[PDB]
RNA sequence: GGGAGACUGGAAUUCCUGGUGUAGCGGUGGAAUGCGCAGAUAUCAGGAGGAACACCGGUGGCGAAGGCGGGUCUCUGGGCAGUAACUGACGCUGAGGAGCGAAAGCGUGGGGAGCGAACAGGAUUAGAUACCCUGGUAGUCCACGCCGUAAACGGUGGGUACUAGGUGUGGGUUUCCUUGGGAUCCGUGCCGUAGCUAACGCAUUAAGUACCCCGCCUGGGGAGUACGGCCGCAAGG
């Protein structure tokens, strides 16, 4: 981890509020959102992520 | 820059409106 | 978050004091009960501040600032010295300097004059001069060499500053606050607490604990850097 | 925006010649359909109080443009006004 | 009266005093104690020692009842939690699980503004 | 709402209602009824509702309130029309069977939407559907007080009521004066607000305009003699001379039903303020 | 028309073997008006984060839908009125 | 997080209901009003209403300026690059005028949880109509219009040509490796050449080199006040 990105980076990857399994690495312990820096994300699947994540939350996916 | 000069125009509107206020009876209702 | 717990912690060795004689009455707070006489600093007060410093270097990083290191002691040349290059910070060893932070219109010349010298070394004049203006040369790197070890490379006048032992530097954290930087250090039980904008408990005679002390304020500026 | 058909039939319709586009006449006639379309849009949501600013902004180059179709010709923009139905 | 194998001690700590409350799984409160209940009053009930007595009274009144297994939930900040936690344990009383729960109000309510003192 | 210009004294700040949403002008001839004025005196003669002479005549204009029957059978609306018994206007139904009915005309109800009663039918504004198939949660007017009793809540102009979280074999209604009161949910309601919310602010300008409704004046007691008001009159200007009370003696007091009424449905009363 | 997806959070007290159909159903409108494809997916007894409803666990559903905004809101509107279902999210499936 | 409209959800404050539960709860540099003993505070479950959307979230994005932070959908404005096929001077400014214009205030229609002008009390002071605490009507919020004033500060007018660089960031394109780096074009920070600048300082995003246009300044008070007029329900400009 902690290279210029995985979304970004690999070229290939789809972020989607339904995979609770890859939002899970990317939550908090408690439940909220790592930072941006942690992560090593481009601000745009920076902000994919965040509103994937905020969807997820919205339709009880996560622990909010 | 300086506030004495801020304050001197704050102080004179200030004053300015206390006076309006003490008229304000004066026009009301000889305005309507 | 959270990088680190209290059991890696407690094997260091981060619970010692010193003389009940050479402490001051606003340190009272650390303490929790006299022991044998001697003092013992809280563990929960360690954590908390470590992740706030750590993120505090993580938005600066990204707002474009960068921390620091000082120091004067003259056994630890090694400490200080092999994680240095790793990241690339500024760093003192042997001789504290005067007027490095607080003076930005010297420093500058100096090292001019240093970058003027290893270029030139690429062409090797040695015989065009006199012998005694090639030994100068010996004895100025020897006199240069003990104030500045890391300050060459920094040329971006960091938003973030972190110090060390301040009860001997206080002056150096004292000119840290000055400008109203966000100032970060550990303090010791004989010391100004307030002086520190961000504290960080931790013992100032332990290598053990600086060591990881270093490396969890460098590898901030890293995790910052791979990302961007 | 104004979708790729519509607008390639209405340059298609008033243009000058085949394979024409931003010329005086079509340039006026993709504004006029643009106010027309937005004016049913701004009727529902008048409280926008930003779109009514591009509103004003196409307006005035539509202004412009047939200020300037007015000075090459009189013929051509009189033609063109009564041709689209604006003054 | 009854008994109680299993509890919870909710400890909510502000910057007056601490109310330490044991209870049942389930919600039915037992005993509870606070500063200024054990005489103090004014100031004097935010000090770590006013809380320290206080948790020792509370334990006390649950061993009483038959309380050995008590979780401990720790309100917002505050002095004093970890000085009742340490009498909790060390009066005879199992500590167990630590977990905090403090209400995050996410910008729900307008606060005052300051105290100027 | 139109307010007239200031022309006349009679018409200095006077506003009337639009009219809008208004079809036609007459109404029904074969559902009208007759109904002549009563003054506010009952059957002794005895003027019983003071303020109550002369207005002009009115229909009935027959309205269905149980609407129990007909519930697989849609209806479309016709018209929509003026009702001087009620303070909104009516709509007039087409419904399938051939028959014709009055309806409250809830807002939002356009001319040609099409609307269905019974128990299958789709929570909207403009049908009627039973307590136990509306969701709770939602907006009702006009339901009932007893099981095929009749609608007798919330018909005046933008007004309905608020349906919380039902339980068991009642259902909490929130009245417009915030009163909370269970009702068993066998009731059939209807979905949607009344219409002509825009009323209650038309100022009518002149006494004539209130006369013509029925409307008599209304004399102060405290002007009265002491034989005719508690407020005696004496002399000069007098507040009243003791506490405010009703002209037969009764103080402005709770004057609630009966104590220990049959109103154990009531779960909240509302709030004075 | 316009892709759509729609995942639907149904209570627990039913079963799979309805599930589908009760989908189905709805979908009739859009079959009917639309006449789209139609891919549904189902998964059942999923424990949910926490309470929905009085509930903890339910069945999710996934369902892709190229059909009109028009369409999409009636059948969202249709979902929010009916009481076997009990949480609804319309989705673009689209870049934006 | 460009704007308007519709739908939707979590935390948290307050109230109420069904349990548990005591004689204190709240609060200050120290205290007292007040709230409880007529079951306080506090904990479990449920219901109700009004606002805002922690974490992502910042010298990071948009807008001409105000200003724009939960999620879904309809409409829609505006910006950059490549392809340069399209007309070829249509480029820029703008007296009056028109629109937008934070927050507060005003008319009407509703609600009102927290905070809170005024107002009641508590505490200090020789004297406290304030700084502190307890309640709190307008307001804060939604719907239709006024009010046009802010440090509406970048105290920097709008468009273009030119004047060493280093260091970051976001944006969409190609060459060199084969993830790594340079150039190209726009916005947004810092250090620094010449230059400008009374100094502070600006310095490729000029306050520099020069062109086009509007407004304003020619000593401080009087006074942004007086009369008349302009619009406005009023305050007021
Ligand atoms: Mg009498
Ligand atoms: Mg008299
Ligand atoms: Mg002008
Ligand atoms: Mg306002
Ligand atoms: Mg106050
Ligand atoms: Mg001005
Ligand atoms: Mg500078
Ligand atoms: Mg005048
Ligand atoms: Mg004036």
């Amino acid at each position: 981890k902690t290279r210029k990105c995985v979304f970004c980076s690999k070229k290939g990857q789809t972020i989607d509020y339904k995979d609770t399994a890859l939002l899970r690495t990317y939550i908090s312990e408690r439940g909220k959102i790592r930072a941006r820096r942690v992560t090593g994300n481009c601000v745009q699947h920076q902000r994919d992520i965040a509103v994937a994540v905020k969807n997820a939350r919205e339709v009880a996916l996560l622990p909010f | 820059g300086s506030v004495i000069k801020k304050r001197r125009k704050r102080m004179s509107k200030k004053k300015h409106r206390k006076l309006l206020r003490r008229t304000r009876v004066q026009r009301r209702k000889l305005g309507k | 978050m959270a990088v680190v717990t209290m059991k890696q912690l407690l094997d260091s060795g981060a619970h010692f004091g010193h003389q009940t004689r050479r402490w001051n009455p606003k340190m009272k707070r650390f303490i929790f009960t006299d022991r044998n006489g001697i003092y013992i600093i809280d563990l929960q007060q360690t954590l908390t501040y470590i992740d706030k410093a750590y993120e505090f270097v993580k938005e600066t990083v990204a707002h474009g600032g960068t921390v620091l290191f000082v120091g004067t002691k003259k056994q630890a040349q090694e400490s200080i010295a092999e994680e240095a290059t790793r990241v690339g910070m500024p760093y003192v060893n042997q001789r504290w300097l005067g007027g490095m932070l607080t003076n930005f219109s010297t420093v500058h010349k100096r090292l001019q004059r240093l970058k003027e010298l290893e270029a030139m070394e690429q062409t090797g004049g040695f015989e065009g001069r006199t012998k005694k203006e090639i030994l100068m040369l010996t004895r100025e790197k020897n006199k240069l060499e003990r104030s500045l070890g890391g300050i060459r490379d920094m040329q971006k006048v960091p938003s973030a500053v972190w110090v060390v032992d301040t009860n001997k530097e206080h002056i150096a954290v004292g000119e840290a606050r000055k400008l109203g930087i966000p100032v970060i250090a550990i303090l010791d039980t004989n010391c100004d607490p307030d002086v520190v904008d961000y504290p960080i408990p931790g013992n100032d005679d332990a290598i053990r604990s600086a060591a990881l002390l270093t490396k969890v304020i460098a590898s901030a500026v890293a995790e910052g850097l791979q990302a961007r | 925006a104004l979708t790729a058909e519509q607008k390639k039939e209405i340059l298609g319709q008033y243009g000058l010649h085949d394979t024409d586009t931003g010329s005086p006449e079509a340039q006026v006639a993709l504004l006029t359909k643009r106010i027309q379309d937005l004016t049913e849009h701004l009727k529902v949501h008048k409280h926008d109080h930003h779109s009514r600013r591009g509103l004003l902004l196409l307006v005035g180059r539509r202004r412009r443009l047939l200020k300037y179709v007015a000075q090459v010709d009189v013929a051509r923009y009189r033609s063109l006004i009564e041709r689209l139905g604006l003054r | 009266k009854k008994n109680v194998p299993h509890g919870a001690a909710h400890i909510k700590s502000t910057f007056n005093n601490t109310i330490v409350s044991i209870t049942d799984p389930q919600g039915n409160v037992i005993a509870w104690a606070s500063s200024g209940h054990v005489g103090f009053k004014g100031s004097r009930k935010s000090t770590p020692f006013a809380a320290q007595l206080a948790a020792e009274n509370a334990a006390r009144k649950a061993q009483e009842h038959g309380v050995k297994k008590v979780d401990v939930f720790v309100k917002g900040p505050g002095s004093g939690r970890e000085t009742a936690i340490r009498s909790l344990q060390a009066a005879g009383l199992e500590v167990g699980t630590i977990s905090d729960v403090t209400p995050q109000p996410h910008n729900g309510c307008r606060p005052p503004k300051r105290r100027r003192v | 709402i139109r307010k007239y210009k200031p022309t006349t004294p009679g018409r200095r700040g006077a506003s009337v209602s639009d009219f809008a949403e208004i079809t036609r002008s007459t109404p029904e001839k074969s559902l009208v009824r007759p109904l002549h004025g009563k003054g506010g005196r009952n059957a002794h003669g005895r003027i019983t509702t003071r303020h109550k002479g002369g207005g002009h005549k009115r229909a009935y204009r027959v309205i269905d309130f149980r609407r129990h029957d007909k519930d697989g059978v849609n209806a479309k609306v016709a018209h929509i029309e003026y009702d001087p018994n009620r303070t909104a206007n009516i709509a007039l139904l087409h419904y399938l069977d051939g028959e014709k009915r009055y309806i409250i005309a809830p807002q939002g109800l356009k001319q040609g939407d099409v609307i269905e009663s019974g128990a299958n039918a789709d929570i909207k504004p403009g049908n009627n559907l039973p307590l136990r198939n509306i969701p709770a949660g939602t907006v009702i007017h006009a339901v009932e007080l007893r099981p095929g009793g009749g609608a007798k809540l919330a018909r005046s102009a933008g007004v309905s009521i608020q349906l919380l979280g039902k339980e068991g074999t009642y259902a909490a209604l929130r009245m417009p004066s915030g009163e909370i009161r269970r009702v068993d949910v066998r009731c059939r309601a209807t979905v949607g607000e009344v219409g002509n919310a825009e009323q209650s602010n038309i100022n009518w300008g002149k006494a004539g305009r209130m006369r013509w409704k029925g409307k008599r004046p209304t004399v102060r007691g405290v002007v009265m003699n002491p034989v005719d008001h508690p407020h005696g009159g004496g002399e000069g200007k007098t507040s009243g001379g003791r506490h405010p009370v009703s002209p037969w003696g009764k103080p402005e007091g709770r004057t609630r039903k009966p104590n220990k009424p049959s109103d154990k449905l009531i779960v909240r009363r509302r709030r004075t303020g | 028309m316009r892709p759509y997806e729609i995942m639907v959070i149904l209570d627990p007290t039913l079963d799979e073997r309805t599930v589908a159909p009760s989908l189905e159903t709805f979908l009739n409108v859009i079959r009917k008006d639309g006449g789209t494809v139609d891919k549904v997916d189902i998964w059942g007894r999923r424990r949910l984060a926490y309470e929905i409803a009085k509930h903890a666990e339910g069945i999710y559903a996934v369902i892709d839908v190229k059909a009109e905004p028009a369409t999409v809101s009636e059948l969202d509107r249709q979902l929010n009125l009916n009481e076997s279902v009990l949480r609804t999210k319309v989705l673009r499936t689209d870049k934006h």
